[PDB]
């Protein structure tokens, strides 16, 4: 199994207390089932069969960086080692099956707002004894961790052994082909979210591999001609809503194995993520596989918010770190256009096209996500959109680093 | 078969909101010819509907042809219409009447209503045949072809011949936006996995139709998975292939997690009877199966054989053999039964039947119970029952008192008290615990026995069972283990032989090692006669040297069956860890909770108090037990794995054993929505969003959660179809109110453990959740109008408005000089003509000519005062009244402008119809929107609702070139981004605010194999 | 996580002998130790942690021993908070034996179980719980300013509580004395009150004194 | 209770060693016992008189809340961690020692500035 | 007594009378469990006497609330519109003398 | 209790035939006359001894 | 309105009232 994770709570962004509302905590952790393994039961097979848009939680991905605040005000059992209640709530039992409003009698002492808080399983002598049972809230820190070691796009990472696909890992994901990139993380995330598998486990390497392809795709290289194993994601066609995925085995040139370990930490860099139900379930996905193995090493220091400098297991800056690169939707999808025009895919008057209808796309899940941002403060204690300043969107970040290191990590 | 009716794909177009044509537009062919146009003239059907008035009324599946139905929907009868019957699922039944619908249990039931109308829509969006449109209305594009169903969908195709509203609409509709988009297809030439295309469906019912597939989803598991969970099981014995070949799709909901799991575990355990007769079939059905597969053959003759050779001379009266030979014979149901109720010593613990021990009247110079004590103790560890060593030690220690005296705990227990009656932990033996306490020079026999059973009672042990990747139903082990009374060994995959190592076996050796001691011991010695005496040190050797393959079977191959057989048998193993002799960890009780000790002030109060015990025991015979255990012989030629392969291929071909695991989801569910239903109708529990707050609900007593939470236990039943108990149970204690789950044994010392399984993170307490966000929003859609109504008497002739009121309201409450009425609404009379003075809500008569606040409640309780006093003056035209009412039913009527009419009598027949208990939907009298400019006849009308309520008019003159003294109402474009706005985006729905009857969607085509349609088993 | 149902699972972090172990003691509890029954898996931890502080004792610079310590750890089924079964009281006693810390009471080189009773005794009276380092399920804090040096592995954290009152050096063993020894009385600082200075005396005083004459 | 205020590093269990001085990016919160505050609200308060002259000369910047220097931690707060162990505050008010620089050299910087206007009215 | 407060959870579990019927049945459910019990009563039928004390105790009877919230609202009234008014020496609880 | 339950409505409906039977009144008249055979008998009985 | 259906349904699992009225008129 894994029996240790480290993590570290969101940013009380320049605010008070944990930006999360009492009204969430009832609406996500609340009637009483065991909030954990619930992030994912608020996607849909895309963007439109959500309510996502206008309402409480205006975002796609609005929920799960709610939720992801939640988890922060109630996690002080691996911060120092008792259970703690944040506002009349506190977990009702020491294995944290749930919240529940403060006992009456025997109330837990008032937690201590802080933000920043790192985490370890550890500290919790209780947790690895139970291991098995409360498995859950590991994976599920470990996806906080994922977003709050950043300010602008979860952090996933990125794998690729220089062998051919596991054979029982090509038989897994040929049974997964029609399958949307929704339902994948899906699998991905129900996965790895319930009984401590081994990191041997067949799934992790199949889940695992799934969320290499995934990034070859979105880099182009690997596409419909050059795929991976016989695998490569079909994105649909900007004028129509092209924040889509499908899993697609083909039969084109195989794109020849890495001469070596390809790893690396990729994170979405503009505000543009938090709307892309493909920029999610993707990023969500790559995480469904760290949860289950640790964290490969330490996620390069450099590009990464103020508050997640040399955090302690997870953030690095020496040699056991591996850079860590971030891109955005646009300036990427453009190269991953150009890829495709490379490859004789499209025509060389369609990718100047392509792009014109993409990213009049991106700039619609643009004047939404400042719309929402200039209509859920902040200080309105709440943090459904995530602030970003009219900026980030254009932001061009690594991009271009991560569109080489999907060359290598699929030549 | 009783499992939910997961898959039911639905190929007509879904949508729960029809617009239905209402007030009919009059056919007119004398006068006024030309201004309104029937496509019937064209015989061709009108997408819209056509009529005076158009109504957007709500029908689950109105215009749903796909094969299969949900089998319950909710559909709302046009405002025209009466609509109270649809709100009446809960606190009305047998006692508003009716005419009525009950105020105060409004939310109560405009949610147990909505949960319906969620359940209803449970359908996947099968994908039908998108065929090429060689007409030139779309020029080639992909229209999905169905009958008429096809004009009703895309609104698009249309063809408008004249400038008609409609047309003034639909004219509008952007090209290029019909048909489907892409079609996602895989494997060339087989059927695509999911086409997507926009085409007439409310974003609404879109979201819960695929809110299910997210759900089917949440249960599914790959081929290279389902192939494993299968194998694993089976322990990896049982010869299944999977082809390494690409499987287009195949969605099949097979799983639960571990969590959905033991969400119904406990609760099957809640309708099970506590009683032992409620776990007897609980065992026996383990028991059966146990034998129906089983390299384990009984064969008396072995023993007897054994035994009937020893020689014993006949100048004897006791005859040493003929003795065990009868005591040894009550069938082999014993020995099984008490294997298989290790399984569930959680809720039965096996024990030694008292009949069975060697009666109090006689020491052991007896010789008939020196044989019925020796039985007691082989067959001792056999038995669950956290006793047997103390009631086995005492069985002899008891018949041996006069020699041997030892010391015994508690009053009124001495050691002669009829060993059986031994049963409670703090009664054991001081000496029996600690034997360093017993004295050779005094009870050395009864001392070597405590010694005995110390040294070489069996230890316990744990094995895996089931799959990992599948959960499993666990409530005091880890996930997919079971703890077991014997050490356990691998499965053999070679030839097997009687062997006299292993607990089992030692233990048998051991002990007859013991009473061979007893029989020789100075006792017996001087007593007992001699060769008789010898005779019975034979009789026992010869058992202890029986090759028995028992001893191994229960160390070797039991395991394997226990765990491959905890997953065909119809209800998961249920256990609490053996405590093989520790004193403080004996457990007294495995317990249960229907309601939680948190609502009801139980925090402190003790585990034993707050929680059900069960109490189920079997009554077990030494004489069978070792009669089986100490002679079972197997085929001399047999491999114990190729034994089993075989035993197991049948109950494992089949996904019998995928069942249970989807009753057990749509258990998680029927328990949250239950949860949720319960609290949201209740005011403030377990923390549940509750988007209803708004709506009234007077009823919170028991009687109205049980009322609740048992309807919601039925549109579960109704909407999968499951016999079996689901969600009953939780009741037991009349009150749903505090529904809530918890298992917790109790160890003698202290430690009470407890673990309370909380429903796993379910699907529906989001789709229903997210129904009555949007239900708030668009009540009116469903016959529902909000706000407030006023009653003054507006006489007018110009458009009269009653729902959508334009301009401020008159006086709001709280206004200047607007009093309200005080609770009871009495009206105290005044002498020689004076007014009739309204106590008023301060508690201080004014008068009735002036405007009054009439708070819903007392209206109820006060009619026949209100019409008789304020009424008479509101006609005169001298009381605007505001009738403050929460949310209520509006019936609509639709009158003709032309000829007059005075709404009065439409009115005070509603108001004849106002218990204390129910009143009728509010009926507001409309004019039908004209054609022409006609000259109408002065009516007089009195209700007419504050908050604008006019959201379901959708069109105001279909067929009509216009409308001229109606009010015109040309098609909301709001409610057609898709359709016709250009910045409309294919994928983008304001889901909680407005409801898009025309949206984009995906539509699947996904398969569902069977078992074999997976693996290859054989 | 197989074998978590198991009462407790003790293993050796330091240098395990053949390999890293993981005994599984059997529920049953042995006799002879405590009036009340010592389970076996708390026995073995008594049997140990008399052996890091026996061998803490006496280990020196100059020798180089097998194991930096001998001392067990409890890694499941066992209740990190509560001090009552002698497993835990005996485990809390552990992380603390990890330090060099010795007993005053010299532990015998063949432990008896007249001895080992004598230590099962100390070990069940009413006493303060060793905090200054806290219990961990897959790490042993050892004081960074302490003998111990860490194996290698991932078993030994370097925790530094916030003030450890103990420092290092050694103790050479000195014989039993023959008679009873006279105390010369040097005095301190600190003087208790006369009220307080009595009670004091009067509540551990043996008072009605047997006492022989002898001859004057 | 008075002096700087202390925390368990240890965590949970304070026994007299595990408390160290919760000190941070912004010194070390020294506690303000009831006396102490009397003190800065009596400067301040003898600053905030002249607020009709800090407006009209535009100097100044609002009236000068002691409020606004202080906080509202929690822990222990002794001398020493011994002595500091047997002064369990809650919620109490502390200054940290970048503030107590702050009430320093604003009632400092104010004092001049009323100083000078104050020998005039005088 | 007190003044008849909103249906709910809350008053339903924490009448004068639950608390009586609750720690009764508590108090009882440990006699019957006691070490004494061993000599005539079973480990079966001990278990079974704890299973049916205990679901007397969670039973929800609804009498414990109307004893204390509804009952006295009657018995106010009752006393008024009878012929003849209801005699009634003070009442006292344990304290003797 | 009977599911449907309004304390108002159910206590205002049973005590309603309750002071429709004028027995609060019989009361204070059998009282002040029972107070006038009393002391008129006391008297009687008192001037006699 | 008293009765033991409920009382009587959990109890039986694991296995008029002049006197209360005549308690509280009692009273």
């Amino acid at each position: 199994a894994q029996r240790q994770f480290f993590g570290l709570t969101y940013n009380f962004y320049g605010q008070p207390a944990p930006l999360f509302d009492l009204n969430d905590l009832q609406e996500l952790a609340g009637c009483y089932a065991r909030p954990w393994t619930s992030r994912f039961s608020h996607l849909a097979i895309s963007t439109g069969s959500l309510p996502v848009w206008s309402a409480r939680y205006p975002s796609v991905a609005s929920r799960n960086i709610v939720v992801n605040t939640l988890l922060g005000a109630h996690l002080n059992p691996f911060a120092g080692g008792q259970i703690t209640s944040h506002q009349g709530i506190t977990w009702r039992d020491p294995v944290l099956s749930s919240l529940a409003p403060v006992p009456a009698i025997q109330p837990p002492p008032v937690w201590a707002v802080a933000e920043n808080v790192l985490l370890d399983s550890n500290n919790y002598p209780t947790y690895v004894l139970n291991l098995s049972s409360m498995w859950p809230i590991n994976q599920d820190v470990h996806i906080m961790t994922m977003w709050a070691l950043s300010d602008q796009g979860p952090i996933y990472h990125l794998e690729v052994p220089v062998d051919p696909m596991p054979a029982a890992t090509t038989a897994a994901l040929m049974a997964y082909t029609g399958v949307p990139i929704a339902h994948l993380a899906q699998t991905a995330y129900r996965f790895a979210g319930q009984l401590p598998q081994s990191p041997d486990s067949t799934m992790v390497s199949t889940i695992r591999w799934l969320s290499a392809i995934w990034f070859g795709s979105l880099t182009g290289r690997l596409n419909r001609s050059r795929t991976c194993n016989g695998f490569y994601f079909e994105f649909a066609k900007p004028a129509l809503n092209p924040d889509q995925a499908v899993l697609k085995w083909n039969d084109g040139a195989r794109a020849a194995p890495p001469a070596a370990a390809q790893s690396s930490y990729i994170r979405c860099i503009s505000p543009h993520w938090q709307h892309q139900i493909v920029e999610v379930a993707g990023a969500l996905m790559s995480q469904s596989v760290t949860a289950v193995t640790g964290l490969p090493a330490l996620i390069d220091e450099a590009t990464l918010p103020a508050w997640s400098q040399g955090v302690a297991n997870l953030t690095g800056n020496g040699q056991g770190v591996v850079p860590c690169l971030d891109y955005n939707p646009v300036p990427m999808a453009a190269a991953r256009h150009l890829q495709w025009r490379q490859d004789g895919l499209i025509t060389a008057a369609q990718e100047a096209q392509l792009n014109n209808d993409y990213t009049a796309y991106a700039l619609t899940i643009e004047r939404h996500l400042t719309a929402m941002l200039v209509a859920n403060p902040i200080a309105a204690g709440r943090m459904p959109i995530q602030p970003f300043n009219a900026a980030d969107f254009g932001q061009a970040g690594q991009t271009a680093a991560a569109v080489a290191l999907a060359q290598a990590m699929f030549v | 078969a009783n499992g939910p009716e997961l898959i039911i794909e639905d190929t007509g177009l879904c949508t729960s909101f029809m617009l239905l044509d209402n007030i009919p537009s009059a056919h007119l062919t004398k006068e006024l010819i030309g201004f309104t146009w029937f496509m019937q003239m064209y015989q061709m059907t009108p997408p819209l509907p056509e009529g005076a008035v158009n109504r957007i009324v709500c029908m689950t599946n109105w215009a749903s042809l796909g094969d299969e139905g949900r089998g319950l929907e909710v559909r709302l009868p046009p405002p025209t219409d009466s609509s109270v019957h649809a709100y009446k699922t809960v606190l009305s039944r047998g006692y508003i009447d009716n005419a009525q619908f009950n105020p105060l249990a409004l939310r109560s039931n405009v949610l147990l209503m909505l949960l319906q109308f969620t359940l209803s829509n449970l359908k996947i969006n099968k994908s039908s045949t998108f065929t090429s449109d060689v007409t030139t209305i779309t020029s080639g594009r992909m229209i999905r072809a169905f009958p008429e169903l096809l004009a009703l969908a895309y609104p698009g195709r249309a063809v408008l011949p004249t400038q008609t509203k409609n047309a003034q609409f639909l004219s509008t509709a952007i090209a290029d936006r019909i048909g489907r988009l892409d079609r996602a297809n895989l494997i060339g030439g087989e059927v695509s996995a999911m086409v997507e295309c926009m085409e007439l469906c409310d974003a609404l019912t879109l979201h819960i139709r695929e809110t299910y597939i997210m759900l089917l989803r949440s249960m599914h598991q790959d081929p290279t998975q389902i192939v494993q969970i299968v194998n694993e099981c089976a322990n990896n014995l049982l010869n299944s292939t999977i082809p390494i070949s690409l499987r287009p799709t195949i969605l099949c909901p097979w799983f639960a997690s571990s969590e959905d799991l033991r969400l119904q575990q406990v609760m099957h355990l809640v309708n099970i009877s506590s009683n032992t007769a409620a776990a007897l079939p609980l065992v026996e059905a383990l028991s059966t199966l146990l034998r129906s597969v089983t390299p384990l053959v009984l064969d008396p003759t072995v023993l007897t054989n054994a035994i009937t050779t020893i020689s014993e001379s006949t100048t004897q009266t006791i005859s040493p053999i003929s003795e065990i030979l009868r005591l040894l014979q009550p069938d082999y149901a014993a020995f099984w039964k008490c294997i298989a109720s290790w399984a569930y010593n959680g809720l039965v613990t096996t024990v030694l039947s008292e009949d069975a021990f060697p009666d109090s009247s006689q020491s052991i110079t007896h010789l008939p119970s020196m044989w019925k004590c020796l039985f007691l103790t082989l067959a001792g560890p056999m038995t669950s029952d956290p006793h047997s060593p103390v009631k086995v030690f005492m069985a002899l220690a008891n018949l041996l008192a006069q020699p041997e005296p030892i010391a015994i705990g508690v009053p009124g227990m001495h050691q002669t008290t009829p060993a059986s009656q031994f049963s409670h932990p703090g009664v054991w033996p001081p000496g029996f615990l600690n034997p360093q306490l017993i004295n050779p020079q005094q009870a050395p026999l009864l001392r070597a026995f405590a010694e005995h059973i110390r040294a070489n009672w069996p230890q316990p042990s744990e094995f895996g069972y089931g799959s990992t990747l599948q959960g499993s139903a666990n409530l005091f082990i880890p996930s997919n283990r079971m703890v077991y009374p014997w050490p356990n060994q691998p499965l053999p995959r070679l030839t097997v032989a009687p062997t006299y190592d292993s607990a089992m076996s030692n233990w048998i050796s051991t002990t007859i090692a013991f009473f061979i001691r007893v029989v020789n011991s100075v006792n017996m010695t001087a007593t007992v006669n001699d060769l008789t005496r010898r005779t019975m040190t034979g009789v026992m050797t010869a058992m202890r040297q029986v090759k028995t393959m028992t001893p191994f079977y229960i160390q070797h191959m039991c395991p394997t069956e226990l765990s491959v057989l905890a997953s065909v048998t119809v209800t998961p193993p249920f256990q609490v860890p053996f405590t093989r002799l520790v004193q403080n960890d004996v457990i007294t009780n495995v317990l249960v909770a229907r309601v939680d000790p948190a609502q009801r002030g139980d925090a402190a109060v003790d585990i034993r108090a707050t929680h059900a015990t069960f109490a189920a025991a079997l009554p077990v015979d030494p004489a069978a037990i070792v009669v089986a255990m100490l002679c079972g012989q197997t085929e001399t030629n047999l491999i114990p794995s190729h034994h089993y392969g075989k035993a197991f291929a049948p109950l494992f071909a089949s996904n019998a054993m995928f069942t249970r695991n989807q009753r057990a989801v749509i258990t998680r569910e029927a328990f949250v929505c239950a949860r949720s239903a319960v609290a949201q109708c209740q005011d403030a529990g377990f923390l549940v969003p509750r988007p209803l707050d708004a709506l009234r609900q007077f009823d919170v007593t028991s009687a109205a959660a049980a009322e609740i939470m048992h309807a919601v236990n039925d549109a579960f039943k109704t909407a999968f179809d499951l016999d079996g108990a689901l969600l009953d149970g939780l009741a037991l204690y009349g009150d749903p109110r505090i529904a809530d789950l918890s298992a917790a044994y109790l160890q003698y010392g202290g430690n009470v453990v407890r673990e309370h399984v909380p429903p796993g993170p379910s699907h529906i307490h989001r789709a229903l959740q997210q129904v009555e966000s949007t239900f708030m929003a668009e009540m009116n859609l469903f016959n529902v109008a909000r706000g407030n109504l006023y009653l003054v008497q507006t006489a007018t002739n110009g458009n009269w408005s009653p729902m959508a009121p334009v301009a401020a309201p008159p006086f709001v409450r709280g206004g200047p000089n607007v009093r309200v009425v005080g609770r009871f609404g009495t009206i105290v009379p005044r002498p020689n003509g004076l007014e009739p003075q309204l106590i008023d809500d301060g508690n201080v008569p004014r008068d009735i000519a002036g405007d009054w606040v009439y708070p819903s409640d007392v209206l109820q309780v006060s009619v026949a005062v209100f019409r008789d006093y304020v009424w008479p003056m509101v006609k005169a035209g001298r009381t605007r009244v505001l009738v403050e009412l929460g949310h209520y039913v509006y019936t609509l009527h639709y009158y003709d402008p032309q000829i007059s009419l005075d709404e009065a009598p439409i009115l005070e027949e509603w108001l004849s119809k106002i218990n204390p208990a129910g009143i009728p939907p509010v009926p507001f009298c409309i004019p039908i929107p004209q054609v022409y400019p006609c000259i109408t006849a002065r009516r007089v009308h009195y209700a007419f609702t504050s908050e604008n309520n006019n959201d379901s008019l959708f069109s105001t003159n279909a067929a009509s070139i216009d409308t001229a003294f109606g009010e015109n109402a040309a098609v909301s474009p709001l409610r057609w981004p898709g359709l016709v706005d250009p910045n409309y985006r294919v994928g983008t729905n304001d889901l909680p605010n407005r409801i898009t009857l025309y949206n984009s969607l995906y539509r699947y085509n996904f398969t569902y194999p069977t078992l074999d349609g997976i693996m290859y088993v054989r | 996580a197989n074998l978590a149902a198991g009462p407790t699972v003790l293993e050796h972090f330091d240098s395990p002998t053949y390999g890293p172990h993981l005994l599984l003691p059997q529920t049953g509890d042995v006799l002879g130790y405590s009036s009340s029954l010592i389970s076996q898996a708390a026995l073995l931890m008594v049997e140990s942690v008399m052996d890091a502080l026996r061998d803490n004792a006496n280990a020196s610079a100059s020798t180089a021993v097998t194991r930096l310590d001998q001392s067990y750890h409890p890694v499941t089924s066992f209740d990190p908070s509560t001090f009552n079964t002698l497993l835990q009281r005996a485990t809390n006693l552990a992380l603390l034996a990890v330090q060099g810390v010795q007993s005053e009471s010299a532990i015998p080189a063949i432990p008896t179980m007249s001895d080992v009773r004598s230590f099962v005794a100390r070990l069940m009276a009413e006493g303060d719980p060793q905090q200054w380092f806290p219990y961990r399920v897959d790490q042993i804090l050892y004081w960074p300013e302490s003998p111990f040096v860490p194996p290698i592995g991932p078993f030994y954290a370097p925790f530094r509580p916030v003030n450890f009152p103990f420092t290092t050096g050694s103790y050479t063993v000195v014989p039993d004395a023959s008679r009873p020894l006279r105390l010369l009385p040097q005095y301190r600082n600190a003087t208790i009150t006369v009220q307080q200075a009595d009670d004091a005396y009067e509540d551990t005083a043996l008072s009605p004194l047997i006492t022989t004459h002898g001859f004057c | 209770p008075t002096g700087k205020l202390w925390r368990p590093v240890g965590t949970s269990v304070a026994t007299i060693d595990s408390l160290a001085i919760v000190s941070d990016r912004f010194g070390q919160y020294s506690f303000v016992n009831e006396g102490m505050r009397e003190t800065f609200s009596k400067a301040l308060f003898d600053i905030n008189m002249w607020q009709p002259l800090f407006q009209a000369t535009k100097t100044g910047c609002g009236p000068i809340v002691l409020s606004s220097f202080t906080t509202t931690t929690s822990g222990y707060v002794g001398a020493t961690a011994g002595d500091a162990l047997d002064n369990p505050v809650t919620n109490g008010v502390f200054i940290s020692t970048v503030q107590i620089m702050n009430l320093q050299r604003t009632i400092a910087a104010r004092m001049r500035d009323v100083a000078l206007w104050q020998k005039h009215l005088d």
